[PDB]
RNA sequence: CGAGUGGCUUGCUACCUCGAUGUCGGUUCCCUCCAUCCUGCCCGUGCAGAAGCGGGCAAGGGUGAGGUUGUUCGCCUAUUAAAGGAGGUCGUGAGCUGGGUUUAGACCGUCGUGAGACAGGUCGGCUGCUAUCUACUGGGUGUGUAGGUGUCUGACAAGAACGACCGUAUAGUACGAGAGGAACUACGGUUGGUGGCCACUGGUGUACCGGUUGUUCGAGAGAGCACGUGCCGGGUAGCCACGCCACACGGGGUAAGAGCUGAACGCAUCUAAGCUCGAAACCCACUUGGAAAAGAGACACCGCCGAGGUCCCGCGUACAAGACGCGGUCGAUAGACUCGGGGUGUGCGCGUCGAGGUAACGAGACGUUAAGCCCACGAGCACUAACAGACCAA
RNA sequence: GGUCUUAAGGUAGCGUAGUACCUUGCCGCAUCAGUAGCGGCUUGCAUGAAUGGAUUAACCAGAGCUUCACUGUCCCAACGUUGGGCCCGGUGAACUGUACAUUCCAGUGCGGAGUCUGGAGACACCCAGGGGGAAGCGAAGACCCUAUGGA
RNA sequence: GCGAAAGCCAAGGCCUGUCGGGAGCAACCAACGUUAGGGAAUUCGGCAAGUUAGUCCCGUACCUUCGGAAGAAGGGAUGCC
RNA sequence: CGUGGAAGUCUGUUAGAGUUGGUGUCCUACAAUACCCUCUCGUGAUCUAUGUGUAGGGGUGAAAGGCCCAUCGAGUCCGGCA
């Protein structure tokens, strides 16, 4: 699988799956990405993410 | 009970205010007890995803309010662990009111459900819109 | 009427003092069934990683599916069975009779022992055989050591010596099996004793936590509410009643925590191999890189990284062996991050 | 109606303490009793079954969370296998709490001429001490057994290391008109307890990186202070639980009980001799300790002019002192350097753009730049430091 | 009862009260459950009119109760920070002390023993600890009674 | 900055709120920071802690002795150039 | 609508006064009444320095038997007194 946030490949047997209110599913690779998402930051605007570069 | 196929970290306690994910008229549920549970001294009796709990209707319609009914924990904020090691967490803590035969009291279920709850309580599954 | 509650901690691992030998000593051995063989092996703890496995259990609804299982990587290089000790049945229990040594010794075994120069392996062997004829022979065990020099991440070169039993067939056939291992060079591997998928018992000396209080040591409560602010936070209520006018050894008190011998039962061996398949990126934290003979033990194992752990076939298994599990993936992801 | 046992209630007595043995309730932590609430094995039934009622053996384990009340007691709620009772100075204030009782202040009711009273109510109203001995938890130093290294033995010692529940198959089956509705056994899981461990999830992380407010070093750059990080955001290692792993069966002997053979008593009789069975209880099994077990142990090798040990030195898998463990050039033990692996999130400077503005000036944007800064981990690497050298010892 | 003591015989109000013994009074509100709190009833053991009754906006480090919000108060504890604590140099008290003293389980005894009796255990010394016991240390008991005591 | 407020800093004063050295520096204690999910279940009692917060705009109930209640409550805004 | 600027008026660690809770720290103390945080008043029946007056069955007391030099339901000293 791939991270619905940064875009790196989530190492199997690792990660969290957040289920939104509507039912949407967001797979996160680490706590860092979850916390950046909670800050209202969009993955495209950050330079370290694979989504941007 | 039948194995869930997931390791749960009980996110609720006795006295917790949760959401009622159905059309029964009940908006907010308060946990009173957890079926088949026996604690230890000083421990607050804990409830989690897939547990059959006893609840009291806090907020809702006059006819539904103050009633002591049984329910099933459908969603929880604290993460649970799936066999492939992945953690799964929800936006809220929710439960669906159930009867003596484990059939949902309402007709339509609001919001998503976990697949392990669906496997355990079948009539709640075949009433669920989304199963994650 | 004051609620009942089980006592804080167990009394079966007492006294909670520092271990005498850092090398674990088994107190029990498996039953004699099949073909004669050494009843245990040893290695050095490396660290942890996870593995994706295919469910072997026939009674599981998930039989055949992908399952992530935690694993402790242990470097298990070949060991050397340098001697054969024989015990005799005396009215005071089992007492050591004689030992049959060798000529071939490892270059750095003289860091622990006063290595034999003059020995008679034949007179010792004769003494054991006269005892067998007499029906006075007890059990047959091998004096074994490890080769820490084979492990680059472990600083010590000084071998860890321990005794291991040989059980199996008749006392006559296993005496011979034991002598054959010794008379060569004593070299044996994990393969010779264990097969992947079997349940083993891991013995180890725990992580040293020094002196800790009752809350950490015995799991007693911290002082609650108002009691927590008065000058007492992590001290128990009382050391006992008025009568008996003494403090019982059963009351949770302060002292040594960790560095105790533990024998962790029914540990599944996920995979035995050689090379660098379980090594983590950047190396195992506070250990190093693995490139040699290893074992993958399901779950946790007592002791810290670099510590000598011991193996033994399970004396009390609950499940039937499900040999050679299908390892679909072993993680190599950095333990840092 | 009669006979008792207990010492949990109350009462009686006035033996003990008035140069003081700190109160009630609660709490925390430890041991115990059985008159057993549950769990195991049983007998009876007004025992079809299911669910029960009564009784027997049995103290291994369990007996929990909450609402009113200071309450003990009790009433009440929802769970539960069950939410038993009691002793330990009504266990427990050189442990806690201080809500009640029971000082000094005050009010109300009642009584009193009054001061003032009340086995009435009410608001407020203090918690001392550096452990000598002993006791236990852990840690060392010596002596005894009478040179050393390594490996063991097992007298004894501890354990609950395990207890309990739900679900599936058995089975909509036996049983019963029906309603209703089991068991043996095999499985899966949960709960409580226990021990350990950190790959994963989670917490911390006043290591570290970034943002930013005020002020000071002229601005910039780069910094100090704002309580021991100014605040906000992220967070490695480690330590952790909220995370993860492990914790039988089976033997042996019994209790209640079910029986066999069997006599006194030709018969009968489970018992008197003998015997087959049979409890979560007992013993073994398993885990932990254990040569100071005074019968003070065993084996193997090394050595008595030399085996081994200590000091020293570099360090932790160890650590409050002490102890323990490893390495010491025949070397990777620690540091520097370089990689690898990680944290943060794109440096200073310069260039382009930038709402405007005559210009001066300009918050900010883009590029250079997966940049810059940083690392409690790993590898490579003898460059630096493990040098020099001292002592004991049959 | 349909007067009698001793003059009158409780009026407005308020009322289970900081006053109500019975008592957790009964009904209701609220909670899953409320000896609490509030409203109503109220025969008030023993309410009540400047011994002032009732009522009340505003005020309060005054007593009680409920809700929202918040949170390590709790479930259930973890990691960290600073000062101690531990080791070393220097300085350097006090409390307390009939004697003896390695105790433990029972018993006995002025009925609550480290010292008596019987057993069990126990090699000496030292470090750290939390305080079970010395009916620990501290104060010739304020409680209670007594004294031909005091104020 | 509203300020004789905080915080920072001059002039001036001081390193004498006068014992030091060492151990990633253990237990335990005093002060304190951060704790997932739950959120008073704690307790006689939210004790302790925390929440809120400055300024402007909108808006503001019962009751009232007409003064008050009231900053009721509730909503929005807030920098730099 | 503005002006005016009243008040035993409000917010306020302004100075200053006071002392609710923590039943925190201390409790052979730093201290024979201390430390810290929290809390109250702060234009008035306000707070305060100095000077001055009231004396022991007497003062003083917005009253607690409070205070009258660590002494108060009758100060302290010495005497009566052995
Ligand atoms: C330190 O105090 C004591 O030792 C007392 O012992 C227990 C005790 C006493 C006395 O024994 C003794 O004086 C009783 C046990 C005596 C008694 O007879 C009785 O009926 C009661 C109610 C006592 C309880 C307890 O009472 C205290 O006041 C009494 O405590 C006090 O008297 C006084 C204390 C703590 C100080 C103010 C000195 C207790
Ligand atoms: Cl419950
Ligand atoms: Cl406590
Ligand atoms: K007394
Ligand atoms: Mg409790
Ligand atoms: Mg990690
Ligand atoms: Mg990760
Ligand atoms: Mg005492
Ligand atoms: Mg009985
Ligand atoms: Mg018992
Ligand atoms: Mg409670
Ligand atoms: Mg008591
Ligand atoms: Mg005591
Ligand atoms: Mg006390
Ligand atoms: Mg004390
Ligand atoms: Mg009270
Ligand atoms: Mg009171
Ligand atoms: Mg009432
Ligand atoms: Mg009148
Ligand atoms: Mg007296
Ligand atoms: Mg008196
Ligand atoms: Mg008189
Ligand atoms: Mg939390
Ligand atoms: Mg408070
Ligand atoms: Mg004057
Ligand atoms: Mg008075
Ligand atoms: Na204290
Ligand atoms: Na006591
Ligand atoms: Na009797
Ligand atoms: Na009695
Ligand atoms: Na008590
Ligand atoms: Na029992
Ligand atoms: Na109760
Ligand atoms: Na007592
Ligand atoms: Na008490
Ligand atoms: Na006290
Ligand atoms: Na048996
Ligand atoms: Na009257
Ligand atoms: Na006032
Ligand atoms: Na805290
Ligand atoms: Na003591
Ligand atoms: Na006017
Ligand atoms: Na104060
Ligand atoms: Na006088
Ligand atoms: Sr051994
Ligand atoms: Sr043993
Ligand atoms: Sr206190
Ligand atoms: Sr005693
Ligand atoms: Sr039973
Ligand atoms: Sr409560
Ligand atoms: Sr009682
Ligand atoms: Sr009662
Ligand atoms: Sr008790
Ligand atoms: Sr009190
Ligand atoms: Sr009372
Ligand atoms: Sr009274
Ligand atoms: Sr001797
Ligand atoms: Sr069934
Ligand atoms: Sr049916
Ligand atoms: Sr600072
Ligand atoms: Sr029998
Ligand atoms: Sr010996
Ligand atoms: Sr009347
Ligand atoms: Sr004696
Ligand atoms: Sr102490
Ligand atoms: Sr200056
Ligand atoms: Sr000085
Ligand atoms: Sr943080
Ligand atoms: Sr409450
Ligand atoms: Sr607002
Ligand atoms: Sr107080
Ligand atoms: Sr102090
Ligand atoms: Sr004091
Ligand atoms: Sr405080
Ligand atoms: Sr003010
Ligand atoms: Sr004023
Ligand atoms: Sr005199």
């Amino acid at each position: 699988r791939e991270c619905d946030y940064c875009g790196t490949d989530i190492e199997p047997g690792t990660g969290t799956m957040f289920v939104h209110k509507d039912g949407a599913t967001t797979h996160f690779c680490s706590s860092k990405c979850e916390n950046n998402a909670d800050l209202g930051r969009e993955a495209r605007n950050l330079e370290w993410t694979d989504t941007a570069r | 009970m039948e194995a869930l196929g997931a390791d749960v970290t009980q996110g609720l306690e006795k006295g917790s205010l949760i959401t009622c994910a159905d059309n029964t008229g009940a908006r907010e549920l308060k946990v009173i007890s957890v079926h088949g549970y026996s604690g230890t001294k000083n421990r607050h009796p804990k409830a989690g995803l897939g547990d059959k709990i006893t609840v009291s209707v806090t907020k809702g319609t006059p006819e539904m309010r103050r009633q002591v009914l049984e329910a099933v924990v459908v969603r929880q904020r604290k993460p649970i662990r799936r066999p492939d090691g992945t953690r799964v967490k929800f936006e809220d803590n929710a439960a669906v009111i159930v009867d003596e035969n484990e059939d949902p009291r309402g007709t339509e279920l609001k919001g998503p459900i976990a697949r392990e709850v669906a496997q355990r309580f079948g009539s709640v599954a075949s009433a669920a819109t989304m199963i994650v | 009427p004051q609620p009942s509650r089980p006592r804080k901690g167990s009394l079966g691992f007492g006294p909670r003092k520092r271990s005498t030998s850092e090398t674990p000593r088994f107190n029990s051995w498996p039953s004699d069934d099949g073909q004669p063989g050494v009843q245990g092996f040893a290695g050095y703890k490396a660290g942890m990683t996870h593995v994706v496995l295919v469910n072997d259990e026939p009674n599981s609804p998930r039989e055949g599916m992908e399952e992530t299982v935690p694993v402790t990587v242990i470097e298990t290089p070949p060991m050397r069975a340098v001697a054969l000790r024989a015990y005799e049945d005396t009215p005071y229990g089992q007492r050591p009779l004689t030992e049959v040594w060798t000529d071939e010794f490892h270059s750095e075994l003289d860091r622990t022992l006063d290595v034999p120069e003059d020995h008679d392996p034949d007179a010792a062997e004769e003494q054991i055989r006269d005892a067998h004829e007499a029906g006075d022979l007890g059990d047959l065990r091998l004096i074994t050591h490890t080769v820490p020099d084979a492990v680059p991440s472990v600083p010590k070169k000084k071998p860890d010596v321990m005794e291991t039993r040989v059980g199996g067939g008749s006392v006559s056939d296993r005496l011979d099996h034991a002598l054959d291992i010794v008379e060569d060079g004593g070299e044996h591997a994990m393969n010779d004793i264990f097969r992947a998928g079997e349940y083993a018992d891991v013995a180890g000396v725990t992580k040293g936590k020094g002196t800790q209080g009752p809350v950490k040591r015995w799991g007693v409560q911290k002082r609650k509410g108002k009691h927590a602010r008065q000058g007492w936070r992590r001290r128990i209520g009382n050391l006992g009643p008025w009568n008996p006018s003494r403090v019982r050894s059963t009351v949770p008190q302060q002292g040594q925590t960790g560095y105790h011998q533990r024998t962790e039962l029914n540990k599944r061996l996920i995979d035995i191999g050689e090379g660098d398949e379980p090594t983590v990126d950047g190396g195992f934290v506070n250990y190093g890189e693995v490139d040699g003979p290893y074992t993958l033990v399901k779950g946790s194992v007592p002791g810290p990284d670099k510590r000598l752990v011991r193996f033994r076939p399970a004396v009390r298994p609950n499940d039937q062996p499900r040999l050679d599990p299908e390892v679909r993936y072993v993680s190599n992801e950095s333990n840092q991050g």
